[PDB]
RNA sequence: GGAAGUCGGCAAAAUGGGAAUCGAUUCCCACUGUCCCUAUCUACUAUCUAGCGAAACCACAGCCUGGGGAACGGGCCAGGCAAAAUCAGCGGGGUGGCUUGUGGCAGCCAAGCGCGACGUUGCUGGCUCUUCCUAUCAUACCGAAGCAGAAUUCGGUAAGCGUUGGACCCACUAAUAGGGAGCUGGGUUCCUACUGAUGAAGUGUCGUCGCAAUGGUAAUUCAACUUAGUACGAGAGGAACCGUUGAUUCAGAUCAUUGGUAUUUGCGGCUGCCUGACAAGGCAAUGCCGCGGAGCUAUCAUCUGCCGGAUAACGGCUGAACGCCUCUAAGCCAGAAUCCGUGCCAGAAAGCGACGAUU
RNA sequence: AUGUGGAACGGGGUAUUGUAAGCAGCUGCUGAGAUUAAGCCUUUGUUCCCAAGAUUUG
């Protein structure tokens, strides 16, 4: 199986930071930082 | 009569119950299972994900009929709970505090008449006449006491292991008056009650049952209609 | 193939406590008597390690007391249940008071008919057929 | 850097063998 | 010649050399990448480790063999109190590495933080930053002058922050101070973010939020020299190398714990922290007589999965992640269903004295 | 979720804490702790171990009963649908029985004072 | 018999060429003059060893991977005696077996000699007298190898049969409505062209019916091609079905094709023919229907009526050869089956979960269904234990009364 | 769990014993830390201190790499390097540029200079251990093949990471690939290194908070759910990518829960002993037994293990050389578990910055 | 180096064991008694002690 390091892995990983799977961290990050 | 499997298993009666009443699936693998069977009984009766005790066997933990259904001692307060909002007022549920957990295939039982274990406690057969509202009788099917999983029932047909003989045939036919036949579901395992759950309108068995079985199961159950 | 042979389901890591060479008790109604662990599926490579087994490991064995035709072949056996205590997922600390376990086919549905006592529901879940047969699920 | 797998550079008693042997090759062509 | 019989490495290479850490404090050797498109926000904060309590939770887990049932995990329990930022830092980019430019200070210093500048807080005569506190009296100006280098020239501004350890039942009165890097934002932005956060508290319930992921860093227990089988794992004419496993130190070593997920962050003034929608029955975080060698928890408390390095009352650091890593595991909600908070000096049987007392006949005392 | 009750000393027995043992009965045990679960293996009866629960009211060390608020608790195994007036009304009733079982649990020792 | 299994046989240079890079690659490959004796020796005895049990490796997995002519059942014998002549298949295959015998006698005869290395040359030699020995016998049977991999390729081309099953021969005249038959009764795309024999070899089509499973095997037109096709009926417990084309659109005579059927009688026999009158919507037949057996079904096979009356008739003659009150709801008397292209057709969770991300991201809500007097409070969590208690103990419906019928009891008791 | 350890029941536990064959051997039962797999407890030593106080050994000493014809060595050559004084451990240090994958005899040619190359034809030692190499068994990615699918064969880059448990045998495993540089059996009659621990010292002094040159580096494989009974296939059979869940091995932590440990000699019980007696306690080289907090600990418990560039095999774009063509010559794109960083550990005790006070 | 100061005891909580001696009449006092930090928590409790000696520092 492919590992970490893998070009690939790196490479939907980034397409999943790249979507929603992080927006809901940003607005995470604005609740505390406006309150 | 249907083919469907549980994930990629051939055993739907393991992971699954069906009554003529409600249907109740296992919680936590693939829902495919549960939209199978939505697709045919989903404007009939409800249709419960449920699980019992953590687990995904519960068609062979729960016993249950049109009235009434049976959990085992390990199911657990939130389930019970889960399952009483779920389910319609009509329907009782009850907790069984038997020995032989294993409600599905200890006893065997349909609408009218139920046969149980040859072993099951006095309590536990008071309890399944009490909630169940069915006649009880304690006989093993092919000389082999899980009549849960070794016996299908319906209200119009029920199937056996093809290893009975034929007055044993009689006998239980004789005894459950309903027709019965000796028959194999899943391509050659005897384990009908594993393979198979049926109601009193339609039929599931496992993706692997042969046209032949289907045939069988069919013509004994007068689904065609 | 044998190796999560018709598991319907993933196991949780459990406690081991019947290595090889363990002695054990058969649990259907086949015939057999007695059970000796030869070597257990799904061990890798570790250096000096001892291959073990928890409930619901597939194993293979040898029917030292039992029916002999029942015997002469090395056959899959699922462990059942173990007297090593073990913590279930939820929390809590189980362990049966005897090793029990019954002979089955590459598969996964065993040769007997009937389990006498009682079965741990790792087992039953990862092996259907087994609870299809087991008389108490616990 | 050297970059190589092999050193460039001989031992005294190879390049000396070389003078050895060389010799005795034009010997034997004779 | 070959070796015959070979194993993998006993050791991590990664981890030595195993000598002494030369902090008790964990050290945030990186912080989270800054970025201009989100304006300010902290990135760390320090706690201590007060003890550790086992929850159950009811776990949403799609596709997992145990989805909807009820799980049990031990849980960390790290006391936070709010800490006062007294400082701001610049950073500026230099072809050799950041490099800090200038530091500017609040007037009001505690004694909390003020003790950490001395061995000896008793024999002292208090004389630092008294002449700092007079300047800033006679004239703001020059602060103005720094701050304005700050926000001119320095690209990464950082708060100097201590913890109110006299808060906590700690016997330690010296106050933990370190630098939390302001995230976010112009370089403006931070240092006007610094300057209206002097001299007031920042609370964990405005740095972390009760779900994420964070890393938590901290120096390890200690277990004294120890030979090759405990330190290591062990079962042609040379000279002895480094690989070689060999005898010494083993524990008190700094060490990152990464990706640990935030249970629950309880305030301290709320007196039902311990108590969930499946529980009520009126309790505290702080165990049926006190944590073990810790003491009763009064602050704000942050509960974390697993284990943390370090024992009870050792000061930890908890920073934001690095990357975002959105595995499910990280990505779901948590909803607490019980908490334990039974004797965990001994067999504990009761988890208040309230309901113990109904079991138990009327003591004669 | 159940605050079981332990076979030995009769205490409650929360989740983690303690040993499940199960018999080829099918018989399962619960023991809050290792005192108990020990003792049990040395198979001491309880209603002669003088620590228990057990020993206590089998012994005339505690009430014969208490029929508090004309229900005090049982082991329904008929699930009941769920409603909020019936949930917090039976909250209340919850400390109502508390009040009440320490009422009674006071004048029961000052009558066996004298 | 699934011939496919069989490993791809390597010309005679590839085979030697990966022997020899094995060789090099997985054993030791420097020495020294000043080595132990014993050393060297052992060294290039191991690559003779070596060399040797690579090699009837591989011969060993040609001949265990091709079928024994002699141990299969006679279809396939007969018919690899057409297409391959037995005889030279077996000559080719003792052959290697005969090559597999001479290099373990040369490696065994070169081992033992090496015991005897004096120097690090003379052992040299016989690792390069032993491996040239080696490698010549290999080169000897080029042809041997050449013709089995073309056999092996063919092979692998070969439908699966299975002559246990039940099954119905289709043979007669080239392209006279038999491959037509074949492709409507059953799923095969067998390949119908103006080209006469365009069915080279046969054709294996399994088809559904009486709820069992018949194979039907499309024979060649009547040559090898001919042979193969005679060989098929030779030995098959299965019905003729051969197709006469009554208009003669297909080019055949009627009076030929009735000849032709009269003569393959006598390999025909034991089975329940069928007269079929291909191309009807496109005498001699007396002497033929006076044999009774063969069924008079028409063909059109320019309209393509009767082929399944034709299928149906010929399965049905090879299977003779060989209180509970059911309570339905009335919603189900009058449900719609789901099927997924009608729009009348409601949702189901696997629609939802596609939707909403899928196998494990979708998180199904257990509380969405429940019978509740709200659909609001349907995400509230019930308490479970309050003060060393669980509430479900307590849950009746009438229990407030039992609250209010207590309140008095303990005014009475405080009085 | 019960000899799975080892050449082997060496040693302990069963109290040693039951049956066979010639005290020995075998078998079945029995027992157990030999082992999986180590953990805990006690005493002594080692540690420090007060006093006393040696000996062996000693040309001089003390870093490594390549070379010094040899004998390479520590002194010599060329490099890496190199900062006082020390402490506790552990014992390391006291002969071809060979070689590899393709046998021996005869003849026919015949590029060419009597030979004559390739061809062509004729015949019969094992138990544990650090690191390195690739000449790759598995894992990653590619090309070819009757390669329909699945499974597979060969070949290329590739040494990052694994390559077991038992008596050639039989299992597991994804695989059980090949080699280079403390110990025991049958067979012949000081110093230096490595590992931890202090430590004087510029920078005025002492501190607090930091920076980061450099050195080390870590994660590996499997199967489970859809995507599927779909693509493909007459059928038999039947995958993949995205997404998700567990497990094997490894690594780093932790002690809520569970087990273990008992000098908490904490409590209780039993035997014997000690004052006239009811009692009262106390004693027995840790008298014996049960429980036993705290601590320690267990893949016997729980937790955690991540992303950016540059490429190799290889697939392409434009495009000459060579008016065509061409992946290459100038340039460009995609591309492997690979290399380099990020992250993680250490922090130059002769690298540094900011701040505080300053007798 | 006079303080939300420290220390020695004491109380309480929490734990370990199992219901003490005695008073008595197995039972009651008595889930009692004993131990509880030596690397458990707490203290309007009492008592006690510290605003000292030496050394190095531009």
């Amino acid at each position: 199986t492919s590992g970490p390091r893998d070009n690939n892995r790196n490479k939907w990983a980034k397409k999943h930071l790249k979507k929603g799977k992080r927006a809901k961290n940003s607005n995470f990050s604005k609740f505390l930082k406006k309150k | 009569a249907l083919r469907a499997q549980f994930e990629n298993s051939n055993e739907i009666g393991v992971f699954s119950n069906l009554t003529n009443s409600y249907a109740l699936v296992a919680l936590g693998g693939s829902e495919n299972f549960y939209s199978v069977f939505e697709a045919e009984l989903g404007d009939v009766v409800p249709v419960v994900h449920t699980t019992i005790g953590g687990t995904r066997i519960i068609g062979r933990l729960t016993c249950g009929n049109r009235k009434g259904l049976l959990v085992p001692s390990s199911t657990t307060d939130n389930e019970l709970q889960h399952l009483r909002n779920s389910l319609p007022d009509p329907v009782k549920i009850q907790r069984v505090d038997e020995r032989l957990s294993a409600l599905g295939n200890i006893v065997a039982c349909n609408d009218y008449v139920a046969l149980v274990h040859p072993d099951i406690e006095r309590e536990t057969e008071e309890i399944i006449a009490d909630v169940l509202d069915v006649e009880v009788f304690r006989q093993t099917v092919a000389g082999n006491v899980l009549t849960g999983s070794y016996c299908a029932l319906s209200n119009q047909g029920a199937l056996v292991h093809p290893r009975t003989s034929i007055q044993e045939q009689d006998e239980l036919s004789s005894l459950l008056q309903v027709p019965l036949v000796a028959g194999t579901i899943n391509r050659g395992s005897d384990v009908i009650g594993a393979g198979l759950v049926v109601n009193d309108w339609c039929a599931f068995a496992g993706l692997d049952t042969t046209a032949t079985e289907l045939a069988v199961c069919e013509s004994i159950f007068k689904l065609q209609d | 193939s044998r190796g999560r042979g018709a598991a319907s389901g993933t196991k949780y890591r459990m406690t081991l406590g019947l290595p090889v060479q363990a002695i054990m008790n058969c649990a259907d109604n086949s015939g057999a008597k007695n059970l000796y662990i030869v070597s257990v599926f799904g061990t890798g490579a570790r250096l000096n390690r001892l291959p073990a087994a928890s409930c619901g490991d597939m194993v293979l064995a040898t029917v030292k007391k039992g029916k002999p035709d029942l015997r002469k072949k090395i056959m899959p056996a699922i462990v059942v249940r173990q007297r090593k205590a073990w913590r279930r997922k939820d929390g809590v600390y189980l362990y049966f008071e005897d090793n029990a376990g019954v002979i089955v086919n590459p598969k996964g549905e065993m040769k007997g008919s009937a389990i006498t006592g009682p079965v741990a529901k790792e087992c039953a879940d990862l092996w259907p057929r087994i609870a299809s047969n087991a008389g108490t699920v616990v | 850097v050297s970059l190589k797998k092999k050193s460039k550079r001989r031992t005294t008693r190879l390049r000396s063998r070389i003078e050895k042997k060389a010799a005795e090759s034009k010997r034997k062509q004779k | 010649s070959h070796c015959k019989f070979e194993q993998p490495r006993h050791g991590s290479l990664g981890f030595l050399p195993r000598k002494r850490a030369s902090r008790q404090r964990g050290k945030v050797k990186a912080f989270p990448k800054d970025d201009a498109s989100k304006p300010v926000h902290l990135t760390a904060f320090l706690g201590y480790k007060a003890g550790m309590t086992h929850i159950v939770r009811d776990l949403d887990r799609p596709g997992s063999k145990m989805h909807k049932r009820e799980i049990l995990e031990a849980v960390t329990v790290i006391e936070t109190p709010p800490m006062v930022v007294v400082g701001v830092v610049g950073y500026v980019e230099t072809p050799r590495g950041l490099r800090s430019l200038t530091t500017v200070w609040a007037e009001h210093l505690s004694e909390e933080v003020k003790r950490r500048f001395y061995k000896n807080w008793f024999k002292s005569k208090k004389k630092a930053f008294t002449k700092y506190a007079k300047k800033y009296a006679e004239s703001t100006q020059s602060i103005n002058r720094e701050l304005e280098r700050i926000k001119k020239y320095c690209s990464v501004v950082r708060v100097l922050a201590h913890t109110q350890i006299r808060k906590t039942p700690l016997a330690q009165k010296k106050a933990h101070l370190m630098e939390i890097q302001v995230n976010g934002g112009s370089v403006a932005d931070k240092v006007e973010w610094a300057r209206e956060h002097f001299e007031k508290t920042v609370d964990i319930k405005s740095t972390f939020e009760q779900n994420e992921m964070i890393d938590v860093i901290g120096v390890t227990r200690g277990k004294g020299n120890e030979g090759t089988t405990a330190r290591w794992g062990t079962k042609h004419p040379a000279n002895v190398q480094w690989t070689v496993a060999r005898a010494g130190n083993a524990g008190y070593m700094h060490r990152t714990q990464l990706n640990s997920k935030i249970y629950r962050i309880g305030a301290g003034d709320d007196a039902k922290n311990a108590s969930t929608d499946f529980d009520a029955t009126e309790k505290r975080i702080t165990p049926m007589g006190g944590f073990v060698r810790y003491g009763v928890v009064e602050n704000d408390f942050v509960m974390l999965n697993g284990a943390t390095p370090g024992p009870v009352k050792r000061v930890l650091t908890l920073r934001k992640s690095l990357l975002t890593h959105t595995s499910r595991k990280a990505l779901e909600p948590v909803s607490l269903k019980w908490i334990d908070t039974a004797s965990k000096f001994g067999h504990g049987r009761f988890q208040t004295p309230a309901e113990a007392k109904q079991f138990l006949g009327t003591l004669k005392k | 979720m159940r605050v079981h009750t332990c076979y030995f000393c009769s205490g409650p027995v929360y989740p983690g804490h303690g040993i499940m043992f199960v018999r080829n009965d099918s018989k399962v045990f619960r023991f809050c702790r290792s005192k108990c679960h020990k003792n049990f293996k040395m198979k001491r009866n309880p209603r002669k171990v003088a620590w228990t629960k057990a020993y206590r009211k089998a012994h005339g060390k505690e009430m014969v009963y208490d029929t508090a608020l004309a229900v005090t608790a049982a082991r329904r195994n008929v699930p009941v649908r769920y409603d909020r007036n019936v949930i917090a009304t039976t909250l209340n009733a919850m400390k109502r029985v508390s009040q009440v079982h320490a009422k009674r649990e006071r004048l029961f020792y000052k009558k066996r004072l004298a | 018999a699934v011939f496919k299994n069989i490993t791809p046989i390597p010309d005679v240079n590839t085979f030697l060429d990966v022997v020899l890079s094995r060789t090099q690659r997985k054993t030791p490959t420097v020495i020294r003059s000043g080595f132990k004796i014993s050393r060297i020796r052992g060294f290039y005895g191991r690559k003779v060893k070596f060399t040797q049990d690579t090699i009837t490796e591989k011969l060993d997995s040609i001949l265990q991977e091709f079928p024994k002519l002699n141990d299969i059942h006679p279809f396939h014998a007969d018919l690899l005696n057409i297409l391959y002549d037995r005889d030279h298949l077996k000559i080719a295959l003792s052959q290697l077996s005969t090559a597999k015998h001479l290099v373990e006698n040369v490696a065994r005869d070169y081992i033992r000699l090496l015991k005897y290395g004096d120097s690090l040359y003379r052992c040299k030699q016989l690792k390069r007298a032993a491996l040239g020995r080696m490698a010549t016998i290999i080169k000897r049977q080029k042809s041997s190898l050449e013709f089995l991999e073309q056999v092996r390729q063919h092979l692998s081309r070969l439908p699966a049969i299975d002559p246990n099953t039940r099954t119905l021969l289709v043979c007669g005249y080239p392209n006279v409505g038999k491959s037509s038959f074949m492709n409507k009764v059953t799923r095969a795309q067998v390949d119908v062209q103006p080209y006469a024999f365009t069915t080279k070899s046969l054709f294996v089509g399994h088809f559904d019916y009486k709820y069992l499973r018949w194979q039907v095997i499309d024979t060649p037109g009547i040559n090898t091609i001919e042979m193969q096709s005679i060989t098929a009926m030779a030995h098959l417990r299965s019905a003729v079905l051969y197709f006469m084309d009554l208009s003669e659109m297909c080019g055949y005579s009627v009076a030929a094709q009735v000849k032709l059927y009269h003569s393959i009688k006598p390999l025909f026999a034991n089975k329940v023919t069928i007269l079929v009158l291909n191309k009807i919507d496109a005498e001699l037949l007396q002497t033929i229907i006076d044999d009774g057996n063969v069924k008079v079904v028409q063909t059109s096979c320019v309209q393509d009526i009767g082929v399944m009356d034709v299928r149906t008739t010929a399965c049905e003659a090879l299977l003779a050869a060989r209180a509970r009150p059911a309570c339905i709801p009335d919603s189900v008397k009058t449900r719609r089956a789901y099927d997924a292209n009608d729009p009348n057709r409601r949702i189901l969770a696997r629609d939802i979960e596609a939707a909403n991300g899928g196998a494990g991201v979708y998180n199904v809500e257990l509380r969405d269904k429940y019978i509740l007097q709200d659909p609001s409070w349907k995400y509230d969590r019930m308490p479970e234990l309050l003060d060393g208690k669980n509430v479900a103990d307590f849950v009746d419906p009438e229990i407030e009364a039992k609250l209010l019928a207590l309140d008095e009891e303990e005014e009475r008791l405080e009085r």
